[PDB]
RNA sequence: UUAUGUAUUUACUGACCU
């Protein structure tokens, strides 16, 4: 996201698997994680939708009830077009929470 | 032109 | 300030053509790109003809274009690969007439990148895979499969990445129901450019690679990788499986290889050179098309060399593999982009340059008489298989369609004393090209004259039945003559027919089956074989006006009006209506249609009244005589039609200046009044049958067609005069026409070129015209004729005679100096041949005077072998008195890659004595190419190339009176508006140069911050500048408010002027456009600036007069982006935004297809605009209508 | 008088977070 800077994509090829956001996630744009204007769909990759991770969330790794959307800023700006934007680590924060 | 709100006849007229 | 994107005649231009199944049917279709555009094309095989069926905007640049056929499959899909990061693939839905877009996927960030594919695309033969790749890196394969609905679904994107590696070309090998192998031609260059040393990368040859695609593993590797003794430019693929030896041919200069792994030796074919043609010092010999043939016999290429000459590869293999590859010159055919010879035994040549062809093939095969050579025969010495070319043998000529790229030069003149103005174009490459003029009308072409004496008023086209064609009849009459003339051969004044009645004629028809109506003073005739005649028409008195008649019906008037019907008997003869309205007077016209079917009235009554007014009475028995709907008209309308022209009955009245077009329904009559205008003689209305269906010429001071050409309305004019009648025509003379004479003689006429919009009429030229300017005194073109890489015609005498003296000095004493005389005086046409080549720096170039009414070379000056011209102006000084004189700025030795000039010439020349001819004054020398001349105040300004200079003429040479030194990279345009200078660069931008009558200076004074490379230019107010780039945008710059001129003459602003000027629009054409002219091209309509492209098409950029067509146009393109999304996946907005961001302009090439939506997505957005599609209709095609055509 | 290294609060940022 553009919150935690130590997340990292997994930019990989897109294939056909349209991404899934869960529900305490529905509305965020992927790139910049934003409510308004949803206008893109989100392909992820094989590797990042295989067996047990379908209709996972792309960001938070939970069950994913709704489709995952760029924003239009970010598809006029092709952040669509780079790779898929499944956040693959999960790094420094709700896994110290999850230690207190 | 008409006479209620100038609308554009077009040469269209009928009963 | 703010404008609206319009082309007139889009792109004709062919980058890429396939063929195939497209329909779903047994026959085939040509689907090409014109670059921008995406067009379908059906080759009608019994006519021969071209037809266009179907032209989409897909607002991309169609990178690469291939089709496939899904595995047991009928029909071919499209796959388009573009500038966005999508392969698309489309089906073309012949029943909604729209290419559906079956699917689109992403892959990378969009514009004409290096890295993310999509410039090379292979397919598998078979249909199950496909391919789509870059110049470098990245390669991706889609799965394509077919799922239960027999639907087409495509896989995620398999990856073949390959860093640092350039790709040449990329095919699909041929395995039958095997592992889809790809092979390509790549080069991998770290090495290269990691060793200083420079020769570590002129060793680095390709190599061929084979990627093989896992379908049980789903991915892809690399099979094999062989290298490659020479650098092969494109493959062929080889069909394979059971019906071939499955392999890829490989091109290159100077030879052809069959390579196929595994077990097949390489086997190379030298391609063979002509037998002594005189374009090679060193010059080698590539392929640039395919044209793959599969006869269902055996296999066969028509390749082509780059002059033309098509070859007939065969493999001919003893074994399962290869034995020896065997070729041979088929024929030849100006050079081609791509070729798809068609089963049923058509070839198509789309021609990058000029005109496309369609031939039909005569002799296929041609294994009978010709030396033909073959790869395994031991010849040595080089090539050594040469082969004299001939003309067609193969081959015979079916369709030239036409093409206006690449349009050069253009200029908006109205030389010809036409009523509107025209269009003088430059076009083609070598000698090929053509001046070409352009009018707006429709190509009316005489094939039979006659002369008819007197004044006559009117005529009638009449049959024997119903079921003929022969026409057994024609009638011409004025006031007291019938003169009913046979159709045929010896067409002369006739004696009583076995159709005629009296003299005075007034009308005719064919009422029964072979029963006629013709109406005179005594009207009533009804004649089939005995003339059964029953003449009454006397109520008391009246017996002359307004004959109206149908096919079944009649409706005729007398003095009065509504009156008598006189019908027949379905079985017998005449009768009447004894029902009469007789209406105080009021009547100029009546008109009416009948329907194919009906056992019943089965018409519609329209009256023309004295009257500002119209009438429309249906005469159904229940409701006859009873008037239905009414009417408005300003002043008097004088004609009237009823017609149908689909596949809402249109209603055609004309007044005596303008014309309509309503939609009468035939129980309700929702009228909708389309208007358009016609010294407005008044005009008359004459339904007349072309193509198939039938239409309205409406004539006036000049002529009108109204026909529909896929529900369009093209309201197009005719080229010829003013005709004051017309009528339909058919024979076995010519099969369909308009004879069309109320003014003293008699023409046969027909209508051929019938969809398209402009009349090209082409003047040939030797070279490639750069550009010309217009004698205003006695209107004449003057062009000047420059060519790289070509010899000036002495030295193709020269090189000519020298190829026969040693020809007869090379061991001539066992002989054959037959040989050198027959190649001295057997001249091939080098339009058809080809034009030699001279090697590399070498320049041809002439200069012509040219009428532009006939177009024959009124002057023609040859210059020298190197000396090129580039910049041509007539002018006329002010020391010297009236006299024209002549510029031209000519270049030596220019060597344009890597650019070294020799210093240049500046030509003078008189134009005595009417201008036809062109006698030599003087020759300055210059040291740099003077690439732009323009005359000022009664001098000239020359464009060295970084220096602006002022010239006056002495008697010896040139003298300058100025100069400048501050302006940057090179001059390419000059233009003033009077006391200021637009100096373009050829690479940062305008800058404004102020010229002081004082001094003599030349101070810049303003210039523009963006870098733009400019091409061309045109000013537009005393301020702006509108221009245009080699990349294909087109800019408007505007000076600010202040910019005071009065600047005498160190620091600048940005490394630049101080008063930097800014732009006021960018927007992107997607072509390079030459020729910038602000003009008006339709008297009673507006300025509008025009721009003609490189890839043939023709636009105009309009403004806008208020703010609320502004914003109602922005909102309708606005909407359309977002429901109506382009082809290619290339999103609009970032297509207008290619190199600069759009501004101000608003697309309406994206307008007018709100025209082409369902009727769904049109009630959205039209309700969505609070209006009706109607009426978005009609306020989208009255800018059209207003400022152009 | 710009300035460092640190012990060190106070303020502030990211629609950060059960
Ligand atoms: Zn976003
Ligand atoms: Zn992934
Ligand atoms: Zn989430």
């Amino acid at each position: 996201a553009k919150h935690h800077p130590d997340l990292i994509f997994c930019r990989k090829q897109a294939g056909v698997a349209i991404g899934r956001l869960c529900e305490k996630c529905d509305g965020k744009c992927v790139i910049c994680d934003s409510y308004v204007r949803p206008c893109t769909l989100v392909r992820i990759c094989d590797e990042c939708n295989y067996g047990s991770y379908q209709g996972r969330c792309v960001i938070c790794g939970g069950p994913g009830v709704s489709d995952a959307y760029y924003c239009k800023e970010c598809t006029i700006q092709e952040k669509d077009r780079d790779g898929c934007p499944k956040i693959v680590n999960l790094g420094s924060s709700k896994t110290d929470l999850f230690y207190e | 032109r008409c006479y209620v709100c100038d609308q554009q006849t077009n040469g269209v007229f009928n009963p | 300030m703010f404008l609206y994107n319009l082309t007139l005649q889009r792109a004709t231009g062919i980058s890429f053509a396939i063929h195939g199944n497209f329909s779903g049917t047994k026959q085939q279709e040509i689907v090409v790109s014109r670059g921008k555009i995406l067009e379908l094309l059906r080759p009608d095989p019994n006519t021969g003809k071209v037809h266009t069926l179907l032209t989409v905007e897909v607002f991309g640049v169609i990178r690469s274009l291939m089709a496939f056929r899904l595995t047991g499959g009928t029909k071919d899909y499209i796959v388009v690969g573009s500038d966005s990061g999508r392969i698309v693939i489309l089906e073309y839905q012949p029943s909604k007439n729209m290419f559906e877009k079956i699917h689109q996927e992403t892959f990378g960030k969009s514009g004409c990148r290096r890295i993310v594919p999509g410039q090379f695309l292979a397919v598998d033969p078979k249909g199950r895979a496909v391919m789509i790749s870059a110049i470098e890196k990245q390669k991706l394969v889609y799965i394509l499969n077919r799922d239960a609905a027999a639907r087409l679904t495509i896989s995620s994107p398999l990856e073949a990445h390959k860093a640092n590696t350039l790709v040449y070309h990329v095919v699909g090998v041929d395995v039958g129901f095997e592992n889809p192998m790809f092979a390509c031609l790549e080069m991998d260059y770290e090495e290269a450019d990691n060793d200083p040393t420079g020769e570590a990368a002129a060793n680095t040859q390709q190599t061929l690679t084979f990627y093989e695609l896992d379908l049980g593993l789903n991915h892809v590797v690399r099979k094999y990788s062989e290298p490659l003794e020479e650098h092969g430019n494109f493959l062929i693929t080889v069909p394979g499986g059971s019906d071939g030896p499955s392999g890829v041919l490989i091109c290159s200069e100077n030879y052809i290889t069959y390579k196929n792994f595994g077990d097949q030796p390489d086997i190379r074919c030298p391609i063979p050179r002509r037998r002594n043609d005189l374009d090679d010092p060193e010059r080698g010999m590539i392929f640039v098309c395919s044209a793959t043939h599969k006869t269902k016999s055996m296999f066969f290429f028509l390749a082509q060399t780059e002059q033309g000459d098509i070859f007939k590869i065969t493999l001919e293999t003893d074994e399962d593999m290869v034995t020896e590859i065997r070729l041979k010159y088929f024929d030849t055919v100006p050079v081609a982009a791509a070729m798809c010879v068609l089963k049923t035994g058509f070839l198509f040549v789309a021609s990058e340059f000029g005109n496309h062809y369609l031939y039909q093939i005569a002799h296929l095969g041609d294994d009978d008489e010709e030396p033909e050579f073959s790869s395994a025969m031991p010849l040595e010495e080089g090539d050594t298989f040469f082969f004299q070319p001939r003309p067609l043998k193969n081959l015979v000529l079916v369709d030239e369609l036409d093409s206006l790229s690449p349009i050069l030069f253009c200029q908006i003149a109205d030389l010809a004393n036409e009523d509107t103005p025209q269009l003088y174009v430059a076009c083609g490459r070598g000698p090929r090209s053509s001046l070409r003029v352009l009018r707006h009308g429709l190509e009316v072409s005489e094939m039979a004259v006659s002369e008819l004496p007197g004044n006559p008023n009117a005529v009638w086209t009449v049959r024997r039945h119903i079921e003929d064609e022969f026409d057994a009849y024609i009638i011409v009459s004025f006031v007291n003559a019938t003169l009913v003339l046979s159709i045929g051969e010896t067409v002369e004044e006739v004696t009583d027919s076995g159709f005629l009645g009296t003299t005075p004629t007034l009308s005719c028809s064919l009422l029964g089956d072979d029963a006629l109506v013709q109406v005179y003073p005594d009207g009533i005739r009804h004649i089939r074989a005995d003339k059964r005649v029953n003449e009454w028409k006397t109520p008391g008195k009246k017996t002359i006006v307004k004959c109206a008649v149908n096919q079944r019906q009649v409706v005729i008037a007398l003095t009065g009006g509504e009156l008598v019907y006189f019908e027949m008997d379905p079985s017998g003869q005449l009768n009447e209506y004894t029902e009469r309205k007789e209406m105080s007077a009021d009547v100029v016209c009546m008109s009416l249609a009948n329907v194919p079917p009906g056992e019943q009235r089965s018409r519609f009554l329209a009256v023309g009244l004295v009257d500002n007014t119209v009438r429309i009475i249906s005469l159904d028995p229940s409701d006859c005589l009873q008037p239905l709907s009414m009417q408005a008209l300003p002043a008097q309308p004088e004609s009237l039609c009823i017609v149908e022209m689909g596949g809402f009955l249109y209603l055609n009245i004309g007044l005596q200046n303008g014309v309509l077009l309503r939609t009468v329904l035939d129980p309700v009559t929702g009228d909708l009044s389309d208007t358009r205008t016609r010294g407005s003689r008044p005009v008359k209305l004459f339904r007349v049958r072309m193509q198939g269906q039938e239409a309205v010429l409406a004539m006036s001071s000049r002529s009108w067609l109204s026909y529909s050409y896929q529900s369009r309305f093209h309201l197009t004019p005719l080229s010829y005069e003013t005709l004051e009648f017309a009528s339909g025509f058919a024979s076995e003379q010519c099969p369909e026409g308009i004879v069309a004479i109320s003014t003293n003689t008699l023409r046969i006429l027909a209508l051929e070129k019938l969809g398209a919009v402009f009349n090209q009429v082409a003047f040939p030229l030797q070279y490639t015209p750069r550009k010309f300017v217009i004698h205003p005194e006695s209107n004449n073109l003057i062009i000047i004729e420059t060519d790289h890489n070509a010899y000036t015609e002495a030295t193709k005498a020269q090189r000519k005679q020298q190829m026969a003296e040693e020809m007869v000095e090379a061991a001539g004493e066992d002989l054959a100096a037959e040989m050198a005389a027959a190649f001295l005086n057997e001249n091939l046409p080098e339009s058809i041949f080809g034009a030699p080549k001279a090697g590399n720096g070498q320049w041809a170039s002439v200069i012509r005077v040219m009428n532009p009414i006939q177009g024959n070379t009124l002057d023609l000056v040859q210059l020298e072998q190197n000396e090129a011209a580039f910049s041509v102006a007539v002018c006329r000084f002010s020391n010297t008195g009236e006299d024209w004189y002549v510029l031209v700025g000519v270049a030596k030795d220019l060597i344009l890659n890597p650019r070294s000039v020799a210093g240049g010439f500046v030509y003078t020349y008189k134009l005595v004595n009417n201008g036809e001819k062109l006698e030599f004054l003087h020759k300055t020398p210059v040291e740099e190419v003077p690439a732009a001349i323009a005359p000022f105040q009664g001098r000239v300004l020359i464009g060295v190339g970084k220096l602006l200079r002022v010239y006056d003429l002495g008697k010896k040479k040139l003298l300058r009176k100025c100069e400048n030194k501050h302006i940057a990279n090179y001059i390419s345009g000059i233009q003033t508006i009077g006391h200021r200078v637009i100096v373009s660069d050829v690479q940062e931008s305008f800058i404004w140069v102020r010229y002081k009558r004082n001094e003599n200076q030349l101070i810049i004074f303003a210039d523009d911050t963006y870098p733009r490379w400019v091409t061309t230019a045109s000013l537009l107010d005393y301020d702006t500048v509108a221009g245009a780039d080699k990349f294909g945008n087109i800019c408007v710059v505007r000076l600010p408010p202040n910019t005071n001129d009065e600047v005498d003459e160190d620091r600048g602003l940005l490394n630049g002027a101080s008063q930097k000027a800014e732009v006021i629009m960018n927007y992107h054409v997607g072509e390079t456009v030459l020729s910038l002219q602000k003009t008006t091209l339709i008297p009673g309509g507006s300025e509008s600036l025009v721009y003609t492209t490189l890839s043939g098409g023709i636009g105009i950029l309009v403004p806008f007069t208020s703010h609320e067509d502004h914003d109602f146009f922005q909102h309708v393109e606005m909407h359309l982006r977002s429901e109506h999304p382009p082809l290619c996946g290339r999103d609009h907005l970032s297509f207008r935004s290619y190199y600069f961001p759009v501004k101000n302009v608003i697309d309406g090439d994206l307008c007018e297809q709100f025209n082409s939506m369902e009727p769904n997505k049109q009630k959205n957005v039209s309700e969505e605009l609070d209006r009706t599609p109607p009426e978005v209709s009609k306020k989208l095609e009255d800018i059209r209508t207003r400022y152009a055509f």
